[PDB]
């Protein structure tokens, strides 16, 4: 059974913020931007971490460069 | 415009040989060594025309083709520091009667030399480990063979060192 | 804008005339969309001004020829409703009284402010100038942070 | 849509001290970034459609980028675009005499994702499944 | 004057070098945005642009806006946005620091965040506990791109280049040490002279080294130590208490 | 959850001040602990925010506030509130700062008045120091001769500017001598009008010479052992003069 005081969910939280904004994109715009903003993430997860070596591929292939 | 040209480097073709061992250290006469190493392996070629008619009729040729880009770079100093240096080694070696084995030694610091892994064996076994990338060179001090062009006329040097021996032994 | 499909429907007429300003507006946000070099962060933020301007302009251009001008009709301008060459809420934000000249959207809102109020470039440029003289010194702001616009009140 | 478009492409270089912050917004939109693909996966554009337009919310320095909306369709309504596809498919099954599927992955490993406004937006898209409807 | 004029556009946005820095490594860390597997060559350089002061002094937004924070790329002179940047565009004078009595002891005079005490390195932004105006100017060797020069010559560069820069104290170059101590009036005049100088040359234009100015690595401005002779020992606790029995005046007249 | 020490001078001159809390904000600049920190703006239009960079705990051990990182009571620095101390008790009263990381964590968290706050935390013992303080109150170019190794070279400046309506200068301290240099004709004619005369600072004497040598700092010596005796020399030619 689902929770029945559940007001809350997660982009209605995210929309009484200052900082998300609401626009209309195209859906191939919005799967390219979070192919793009995903490649991103993944690669800052990867050099916070010290592991420049692991060449993380625009296809989300994680390769090490060397061995 | 060209032909004045061909009379200027005829008239100084015909106007030294002989490689100061002190010129090929001295690095500030760069363009007068090049020439003087240009020249004298013209006089090779001039000499293995002239006794072409029982020694490889075959060869001459092919090493006109294939010192067409050293006779280009070495007119004008359009090489490399190193590999001029141990060229003008050799051909100093080569002026000498029993130096042909000090000529193809410093042929064989020419080819290869200082540098260690010449071509590379490039990852061989199974565990292949993290200090195992420095033994292999497709550049970055690998050697000098980095190209067809390049390496045909560094054969090219010692089919002539080979044609000296023959041409310093049999007269 | 929105791209041109099956389920779209061609544009009424009249709308062959109005396609130079609305594809000056589109080629300007086509060099506009492109990263610049781009290294400050104060020069960072005006390339995002930039693009405000020229939505706010087309919105603008929009608004005029069909409330101001009355040259366009309620077809062409649906039809540019549809198509996004203009948002709703900025025009309708425009028939307002009060909010007849705007900068955008984001300037409006009490909820996305720390302190629940509108922009600063709501306030009019007297206003600025009046506090500027009670104080002392000199109108401390210049340039808006969300939009560029340096006042957009309905009087400045 | 041109203000999120120029800060998805500002945050391609990421080598300035400015992004420090939004790089910890990066960091930290991975734990909202799947939510995200479901939304993605949720509003993914029908067979029967070219693109669907859709809201989507993003973060002021482009994090992450939530399509908003939700994919309400009338269920006799859904069933029957889908069996008008189905329809359609099985015609071109048949009367195709050679049926060319696509490559996977479509991209190689070395070349980065396309831009939408370079590429495709000024590419219109071609005829999606329709059944000829009498 | 500065007060009369505008400030100038010290660089263009493209006239800018990247923020990738040079390569010291196989691959750039886009985190950190710093260089990794290896370190062999130095990640220090000397700096293409310098301060010029009397042309590119003016007044900005910041005296408009009535704040009185420096601009930290004025002082490395490489501000873009000239006339319009926030912050200012001129040297610290008297009457600038005095405006700063309040924060100078907090922050800086850039708006940078003053420490605990100073790093390893002694460099770097500095403390709220040590109220420093004793600037360390070492190296000199690749400042002057190696040349050689007698002290006074050298003393007499560094004395007048960081006169371009607020009001001087004492300057005193070691010659056995080959270091300079440059004591300011203010900190903030330290401060900004230490962003100013910072991996600059003492390098001439009327010298031949000119075109190849930026090859070695330039100089080391840095916070400096106390001065370890008891000589100005003596001279530090005589003003010390001299500034505190001031101090002590202003607290007899406060309660 | 103990309220913040922010003195009258951070805040301002206003009534109603809206500052920002954020819960465990930032490492303080003392012990690099968290701490719920206040971020605000002194006027409502102003520049510069002004946050907190101390925690409580290392406001309260040196009794100072968390903004201007001055004395609560007397809003002056902790050295020199702790010298000042030092000069009244005759006792080295000195705030004991830390240098390692656990012993900035452990100086912290403990429940002391370090350094000289105990003494001006009451307003008691306050004013008792404070009339002890009155207690204690009750009881074209130049070169320059006779400069002690306490006279600043912007001293040395501001004198010579005031004596004249406002042109460089270089006073080498290790010789203890001094040089004026510029480049207006009438401006070296007006410092003559404006006086080997004596220009007096602080009562401490320093003689001119109109120089007519070019000087460089080398005129003043090469090395620092020509410094030092050059001083004796001159300071033997000052006794000549006397
Ligand atoms: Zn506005
Ligand atoms: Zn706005
Ligand atoms: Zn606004
Ligand atoms: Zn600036
Ligand atoms: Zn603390
Ligand atoms: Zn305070």
């Amino acid at each position: 059974l689902p929770t029945n005081h559940n007001k809350t969910k997660l982009l209605k939280s995210l929309k009484n913020t200052k900082y998300f904004q609401q626009t209309t994109i195209d859906w191939v715009e919005a799967g390219l931007q979070l192919c793009r903003q995903g490649h991103n993430m993944l690669n800052l997860l990867i050099h916070r971490k010290g592991l420049t070596y692991l060449h993380l591929d625009y296809n989300f292939n994680l390769k090490p460069t060397k061995t | 415009n060209r032909p004045e040209r061909i009379q200027e480097a005829i008239a100084q073709d015909k106007t030294s040989v002989i490689i100061d061992p002190s010129q090929i250290g001295s690095t500030e006469g760069k363009p007068l060594l090049s020439m003087k190493c240009n020249l004298y392996i013209h006089e090779i070629l001039s000499r293995w025309k002239a006794s072409l008619e029982a020694y490889h009729p075959e060869l001459f040729l092919d090493t006109k083709k294939a010192l067409f880009p050293l006779l280009l770079q070495l007119r004008r100093n359009q090489l490399a520091p190193d590999l001029l240096i141990s060229l003008a080694t050799v051909l100093y070696h080569l002026q000498q009667p029993k130096e042909i084995n000090l000529a193809v030694q410093s042929y064989m610091k020419l080819s290869i030399g200082n540098v260690a892994w010449p071509i590379g064996v490039t990852s061989v076994g199974i565990h292949a480990r993290s200090a195992h990338s420095k033994i292999q060179g497709g550049r970055n001090a690998a050697n000098i063979m980095i190209d067809e062009r390049t390496r045909l006329w560094i054969t090219s040097i010692k089919r002539l060192i080979t044609f000296e021996e023959w041409y310093t032994s049999n007269h | 804008p929105r791209i041109k499909t099956r389920r779209s429907k061609p544009a009424p007429d009249g709308f062959e005339k109005i396609k130079p300003t609305l594809t000056d507006f589109e080629i300007q946000l086509r060099d506009a969309q492109k990263d610049k070099s781009s290294k400050l962060a104060a020069k960072s933020n005006e390339q995002l001004w930039e693009i405000m301007q020229l939505h706010h302009q087309r919105s603008r251009y929009i608004y005029t020829l069909y409330y101001k001008r009355k040259a366009i009709s309620k077809d062409l301008y649906d039809w540019l409703i549809k198509e996004k060459y203009a948002d709703k809420l900025l025009i309708a934000k425009w028939r307002k009284t009060g909010y007849e000249k705007l900068c955008c959207l984001r300037c409006i809102q009490k909820n996305e402010t720390n302190n629940g109020s509108t922009c600063i470039c709501r306030v009019p440029r007297a206003q600025l100038e009046e506090e500027a003289r009670k104080k002392g010194t000199q109108v401390s702001f210049h340039q808006c942070v969300h939009c560029g616009c340096r006042g957009c009140a309905s009087t400045d | 849509p041109e203000h999120l478009r120029k800060i998805i492409n500002t945050h391609s270089d990421m080598a300035s001290k400015m992004y420090n912050t939004d790089k910890k917004a990066f960091l930290g939109a991975l734990k909202y970034l799947p939510h995200a693909i479901l939304k993605l996966l949720e509003n993914m554009p029908h067979p029967w459609e070219q693109a669907k337009e859709v809201k989507v919310l993003y973060h002021t320095s482009g994090a992450i980028t939530f399509v908003n909306e939700t994919p309400r369709v009338i269920e006799p309504v859904y069933t029957a675009q889908w069996s008008a596809t189905w329809i359609a498919m099985r015609r071109e099954k048949r009367d195709r005499t050679h049926f060319k599927r696509m490559r996977f992955p479509p991209f190689d490993d070395d070349e980065p994702p396309l831009s939408y406004e370079q590429h495709i937006e000024n590419i219109e898209p071609l005829d999606p499944i329709n059944l000829p409807l009498d | 004057s500065w007060r009369d004029k505008s400030a100038k556009v010290q660089v263009k946005e493209s006239e800018l070098p990247s923020s990738i820095p040079a390569q010291t490594g196989l691959t750039f860390n886009i985190w950190y945005n710093k260089w990794s597997q290896g370190f062999a060559g130095n990640t220090r350089f000397v700096s293409p642009f310098a301060l010029q002061p009397q042309l590119h002094s003016g007044k900005t937004r910041g005296d408009n806006d009535g704040q009185l924070f420096f601009c930290l790329f004025f002082a490395k002179g490489m501000c873009c946005l000239g006339p319009k940047c926030e912050y200012l565009h001129h040297i610290p004078d008297e009457e600038d620091i005095g405006k700063l009595a309040l924060r100078t002891e907090v922050l800086d005079c850039f708006g940078r965040e003053k420490f605990a005490d100073y790093r390893e390195d002694m460099g770097g932004i500095g403390s709220f506990r040590k109220k420093n105006k004793t600037l360390y100017v070492g190296g000199i060797d690749g400042a002057l791109n190696s040349k050689h020069l007698k002290p006074a010559q050298i003393e007499s560069r560094i004395r007048f280049v960081f006169s371009r820069l607020g009001d001087i104290d004492r300057i005193r170059y070691v010659e056995s040490k080959n270091c300079g101590f440059v004591k300011f009036k203010y900190q903030a005049n330290a401060e900004f002279a230490k962003e100013a100088m910072s991996n600059q040359t003492l390098l001439l234009p009327s010298d031949k080294e000119w075109d190849d100015r930026r090859e070695g690595t330039g100089l080391l401005v840095k916070w400096a130590n106390e001065d370890p002779d008891p000589a100005a020992q003596k001279r530090l606790q005589e003003e010390l208490k001299l500034e505190s029995l001031n101090m002590m005046v202003h607290l007899i007249n406060n309660n | 959850e103990p309220p913040p020490n922010i003195c009258e001078q951070c805040l301002g001159d206003e009534a109603n001040i809206r500052m920002t809390k954020i819960p465990q904000g930032s490492e303080c600049k003392i012990c690099t602990l968290p701490f719920t920190l206040y971020h605000f703006k002194t006027s409502k239009r102003s520049n510069n925010i002004i946050k907190t960079l101390i925690c409580v705990r290392c406001a309260t051990q040196r009794n100072i506030c968390q903004c201007c990182m001055l004395d609560s009571r007397w809003h002056i620095p902790i050295q020199l509130r702790d010298h000042l101390i030092s000069l009244v008790n005759e006792e080295n009263v000195m705030t004991e700062e830390a240098k390692n990381d656990m012993m900035k964590r452990f100086l912290s968290l403990k429940n002391v008045k370090l350094g000289g706050a105990q003494i001006t935390s009451d307003p008691s013992e306050a004013d008792n120091i404070v009339d002890k303080l009155k207690n204690i109150l009750l009881r074209k170019s130049f070169f320059l001769y006779n400069i002690d190794a306490s006279i600043p070279e912007w001293k040395i400046t501001d004198t010579v500017s005031q004596l004249l309506g406002i042109l460089s200068l270089i006073v080498n301290h290790k010789a203890k001598c001094g040089g004026l240099r510029f480049q207006s004709s009438e401006l070296g004619e007006r410092f003559v009008s404006k006086i080997r005369g004596v220009l007096l600072i602080d009562r401490f004497r320093i003689f001119i010479i109109p120089w007519s040598s070019g000087f460089s700092a080398a005129s003043f010596g090469t090395n620092t052992a020509e410094n030092i005796k050059l001083s004796l020399s001159l300071n033997k030619l000052i006794q000549l003069e006397l």
